[PDB]
RNA sequence: AUGCGCGCUAGGUCUCUGGGUCUCCUGGGGGCCGAAGCUAACGCGUUAAGCGCGCCGCCUGGGGAGUACGGCCGCAAGGC
RNA sequence: UAGCGCCGGCCAACUCCGUGCCAGCAGCCGCGGUAAUACGGAGGGCGCGAGCGUUACCCGGAUUCACUGGGCGUAAAGGGCGUGUAGGCGGCCUGGGGCGUCCCAUGUGAAAGACCACGGCUCAACCGUGGGGGAGCGUGGGAUACGCUCAGGCUAGACG
């Protein structure tokens, strides 16, 4: 079970806007544009200087609630990507980065990564011309992300897919607008992702 | 010392004391109870504190100590003891799981239920 | 301990008496008596305008009352209507058709009094002691004066036994009479008792 | 320029003729995160005053670190009084293994990948004036052909 | 406390002898000070009891800074003007402002019509961005549409977070808002035109047919008198929204009104 | 309150006892300052508590306790 | 369908009421006698989430049995002192043997488990197909620097 509940409190605790809403969160109204102090009755007082636990514990909860995935699932990829070559931070991201439901919402299929969790557990997302219906899936270089034939002419895939129109999509990606699909073509660099966050805190964190 | 001394002799090991000798090697144990008598604790403190006396399932007779506010532990209850170790009282080394056997919660916890075993308060 | 008056001791040279007059035994007292009731009423009316000094002298059947002020626009009103109103006042008080003045004190981080009521107001306002003082000797410390010192008697913050603080910084000779020294004393009166505030002041020698 | 690190604020006392008198010391580390550490200790009667003097300490006393990809060129193993530090260099993606203070003092080196371990006595102080000799003790294979060869 | 800044803050505002300075929410006194030595008159609004006495304690030298106890909104900001300066020519506001009340606190100033010359003020640097955005940069919308038919903006600079010895989270800037001479486009129906200029920013990514026909009853029920109005004024809902300058939601709330007022 | 043996690491000074070519040079022993170095500190420092190698005996929080029990040795008290 | 623990420092999360060394909390330091962020209740927050806490036990932190990796002047620790058995250890130069030692080839080191790659369950768990690796021990061959050994010498230790 993920996260139900309020949101753009995750974005004031955090301090960082951290786009979770979708449309709301770019409008004068991510409520980082009016209070983005931290939520409570003690929101809006002088805090102590934060400890290094504290310091690394908030950094990985920021990248953590970034894309929505449970403790378990994060401490288990952050293990597979211990174990793997090459640095932990990029290789961890490349991780984080190859799950459905995040490439759909990258495609722009859907304007948040929760919507696109929807889509894709509700089975109008296809991969490789075959119904996936899970989240967690996790795709590789040269895939076939596409839209159910069904689904093509529902609302909500229709009107978000027309705001992509003359729209860039990341150079780890390519989308054909018209054809109600995209296709992953690499893992994605430090340098692509525009990520709030310094993962070496999040290393230094599961080191204890 | 040198490598001879180590190899005609050696190190010997550390062998841990265990601190709850009447659980025998098992998490919890049933009692039944003979004594409720209130104690004073060790110095720095000064209090009244509920304690029953536990004859075990084992051979072993020891002092408890009940958790909470009030209870209902007489002359005759049934008990299960939990290991855990008072600061205070000296020679207690055991704790009564609250609401198991003739032990009930108390009453009108709303905070740590988990503990002081009490059912949730049915709200309306 | 028990200091004797900085000012008591230098009234002879560095320092001036407050009240320069002259009058035989037949007439010094009633003129003692007319000069401490117009030192209370000017003590007690233009205490908001951050009163310093008092200086009254006499020629013949007159009275010269000059008023050294921190803020001498709160004393001459709009119009010159509150001045005229304390003349009035005044010489109600004695027909002795008084002639009030108006100063302004330069640089009034300069004047011990000042300094001492400012450190008294602010023990009222429940304030922290020992960093109000540290602030007025600094403030006092900036502006020259090439020595300062704040006393605060005791019962501080509420609390049940009483206890004195003293900030001070640089050159205070007390033992010097070519010292001019200038001194201020004030009282802070709290819920929980009274507050004894005492400033010294040390600007250059001879 | 100089960024600031603190580590320990402590109030030691001394006896009078009737009472104590108080004086805080101040442990401060002083780095650009380019291979500049400074480490500072400061007594005065007065916390801000002591942080201001660690601070001065800190800017004199200078070490220049042979940082290359943000680790250490060889491991190191130094004693200081009653207390050891273990520095070993680490690849890439690793971060800083380090106690409060080694990490304190090697994150204003500009070091990203390093092990590091605390034997003996764990008094902060010496754990801080070990780590500095340690630092202060390091050679490249520049530094050390140019010593042999010439 | 923030240093010489301040005093940077009042260099941006360029208030003499000749000028009476309105402060909002002063808190400590810091930047009042630093206004009361170079300004004529000071006049300031607090409302906190707590912080009352340090502001009254940091305001003791001083003599021309008046302080009263009243919500900002709640009292007539016009008569505070005309008793507290009646001997100065500019009369301009200086402020920094909490979170929740930075753009309503605006409005309210802008709204009553006020002699004022220029507002220059301390904001989050969003907000700053949002107030004086040019057309299609994704900061024009509501607010720029506003303040821009009001008062001309001016962002000077941004103050980085690593200013205040406490660190925020979102960083700063300062801006200026200068009183336009008059209404920046004639329109008769102000009430309309804000109806009409919050409505066609509902939905930033979608057209303006799309923001224009879903609000309001009456022009969710006659479409197609929206569409010829458009083409009347030589706009159209297709562009995008965003890309269109003041001028021209001047001359459509003009139209598309006067279809129907 | 410092196990035994050997090798290396500035000196100065006071002594006891031999040899020489005899202001001095060279061995063995007993003290006092002190290089390098070691030590938590006190201090040690060519008679090491320095730098190394070899072999042996010991320590693993403080009371209970050098106690109880068992064993060995003593006439005994006692000892291990 | 959303619960459970926590919010004095370790250790991330703060205020108001009730009690006044009482009721209690407690892993340690300790909090409780009228201003309790440490007890009890609320509001709020933090962590995890179909789970969350507690007890018991094992490894770690413990370099706190120290081979890697400790010590014995005063912190616990040099036998009261000799002589000496077994045992441990041992100068310089040549030559043989090749026991320790090192290298190569090879048999074994089963299957599952561990690592890497690729695949089947719509993914994962789970499973399958390959690739290695592996301390040790056998068998054959090779090298002689060091240790052991045998033979011949030398005088710097030892002895006369
Ligand atoms: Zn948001």
């Amino acid at each position: 079970g993920r996260y139900i509940g309020p949101v753009c409190r995750l974005c004031r605790r955090e301090g960082v806007k951290l786009y979770l809403k979708g449309e709301r969160c770019y409008s004068p109204k991510c409520a980082m544009e009016r209070r983005p102090y931290p939520p409570g009755q003690h929101g809006q007082k002088r805090a102590r200087r934060p400890s290094d636990y504290a310091v690394r514990l908030r950094e990985k909860q920021k990248l953590r609630r970034i894309y929505g995935i449970s403790e378990r699932q994060f401490r288990n990829l952050f293990e597979e990507a211990s174990k793997k070559k090459g640095v932990t931070g990029s290789v961890f991201l490349g991780l984080l980065e190859s799950r459905l439901d995040n490439v759909v919402y990258r495609l722009g299929f859907a304007v948040s990564r929760r919507q696109a969790r929807q889509l894709v557990r509700h089975g109008h997302i296809t991969v490789n011309g075959r119904r996936v219906d899970l989240p967690s899936y996790r795709v590789r270089p040269g895939d076939e992300i596409a839209v159910a034939e069904k689904s093509r002419n529902l609302e909500l895939i229709r009107q978000n897919l027309e705001a992509m129109k003359g729209r860039k999509v990341g150079p780890w990606l390519s989308l054909d607008v018209e054809g109600m699909k995209g296709k992953f073509l690499r893992l994605p660099d430090r340098e692509d992702l525009a990520l709030p966050v310094n993962e070496q805190l999040v290393i230094e964190f599961y080191s204890r | 010392p040198t490598i001879n001394q180590l190899v005609r002799k050696g190190r010997e090991k550390v062998r841990k004391k265990s601190k709850v000798p009447a659980l025998k090697g098992a998490p919890f144990r049933r009692g039944v109870c003979t004594v409720v008598r209130t104690v004073t604790p060790k110095k720095p403190n000064s209090a009244l504190r509920k304690v029953a006396k536990v004859r075990l399932t084992s051979g072993y007779e020891v002092t408890a100590y009940i958790p909470g506010e009030g209870h209902n532990l007489q002359e005759h209850s049934v008990v299960l003891i939990r290991g855990g170790r008072v600061k205070d009282l000296p020679g207690v080394r055991y704790h009564i799981v609250r609401g198991v056997y003739d032990a009930a919660g108390v009453k009108d916890r709303k905070k740590s239920r988990s503990k002081y075993g009490t059912k949730k308060p049915k709200e309306a | 301990g028990n200091k004797i008056h900085p000012i008591g001791f230098r009234l002879g040279i560095t320092r001036d008496w407050e009240s320069r007059w002259y009058a035989g035994k037949k007439q010094y007292r009633h003129l003692l008596l007319e000069d401490q009731r117009i030192r209370g009423l000017l003590e007690k009316e233009l205490y908001s305008a951050g009163l310093a000094r008092v200086d009254i002298e006499r020629a013949a059947d007159n009275v010269a009352v000059t008023v050294h002020v921190a803020k001498p626009g709160v004393v001459i009103g709009r119009g010159g209507e509150r001045i005229r109103v304390l003349r009035e006042e005044l010489a109600k008080l004695t027909g002795k058709n008084v002639a009030l003045n108006v100063q302004e004190v330069q640089n009034p981080n300069l004047s011990a009094p000042l300094v001492a009521q400012r450190v008294a107001e602010q023990i009222e306002r429940r304030f922290a002691v020992r960093r109000a003082i540290k602030q007025a000797v600094q403030r006092v410390m900036e502006s020259g004066a090439k020595g300062a010192k704040v006393i605060v008697s005791g019962r501080i913050g509420g609390a049940e036994q009483a206890r004195t603080e003293w900030a001070a910084q640089g050159r205070v000779p007390l033992h010097t009479l070519r010292a001019n020294i200038d001194y201020g004393f004030a009282l802070a009166r709290t819920t929980y008792g009274v507050l004894g505030v005492k400033a010294y002041i040390f600007l250059g020698e001879v | 320029d100089f960024e600031e690190k603190m580590i320990l604020i402590r109030r030691t006392a001394r006896m009078q003729a009737g009472g104590r008198r108080f004086r805080f010391g101040a442990l401060v580390v002083v780095g650009d995160r380019q291979g500049r550490v400074g480490l500072g200790f400061g007594k005065a009667p007065e916390v801000p005053l002591a942080v201001q003097k660690a601070g001065y300490y800190a800017r004199r006393n200078m070490v220049e670190v042979p940082l290359q990809n943000g680790t250490i060129p060889h491991e190191i193993e130094v004693e200081f009084g009653a207390s050891k530090i273990v520095l070993k260099p680490a690849a890439p993606g690793t971060g800083v293994i380090a106690g409060a203070v080694p990490r304190a003092i090697l994150e204003l080196a500009g070091v990203t990948d390093i092990l590091t371990k605390e034997l003996g006595s764990r008094n902060p102080i010496n754990i801080a004036y070990a780590t500095m000799e340690a630092l202060r003790q390091l050679r490249t294979k520049a530094d050390v052909e140019r010593l042999r060869k010439g | 406390i923030d240093t010489n800044i301040l005093n940077r803050i009042v260099d941006h505002a360029e208030v003499t002898e000749k000028t009476g300075v309105i402060e909002i929410g002063p808190g400590i006194g810091a930047l009042t000070e630093q206004l009361a030595k170079r300004a004529k008159k000071v006049v300031a609004f607090e409302i906190d009891q707590r912080l009352l006495p340090i502001l009254k304690d940091t305001l003791s030298p001083y003599e021309n800074v008046t302080v009263i106890h009243q919500d900002v909104l709640k009292a007539d900001v016009k008569s505070v003007i005309e008793e507290q300066f009646q001997d100065c020519d500019e009369i301009m506001v200086v402020a920094n402002l909490p979170y929740y009340v930075t753009t309503p606190i605006i409005m309210k100033l802008l709204e009553e019509h006020l002699p004022l010359k220029g507002i220059v003020v301390m904001l989050q640097k969003e907000v700053a961005e949002r107030m004086a955005a040019d057309p299609s940069s994704k900061e024009y919308g509501s607010l720029s549409i506003a303040v821009q038919f009001y008062t001309e903006a001016k962002t000077v600079m941004i103050v980085p977070k690593t200013v205040f010895v406490p660190q925020p989270n979102v960083d700063s800037a300062v801006i200026r808002l200068i009183l336009r001479d008059g209404p920046a486009v004639d329109v008769e129906n102000e009430s309309f035109f804000f109806q009409l200029i919050k409505a066609s920013f509902a939905q930033r990514r979608k057209t303006l047919l799309n923001n224009l026909v879903n609000n309001l009853p009456e022009g969710k029920a006659q479409k197609s008198t929206i569409e010829q109005v458009l083409e009347e004024t030589n706009i159209d809902g297709k562009r995008r929204g965003e890309s269109l300058s003041i001028e021209e939601f001047a001359a459509l709330s003009n139209g598309l009104y006067k279809a129907l007022f």
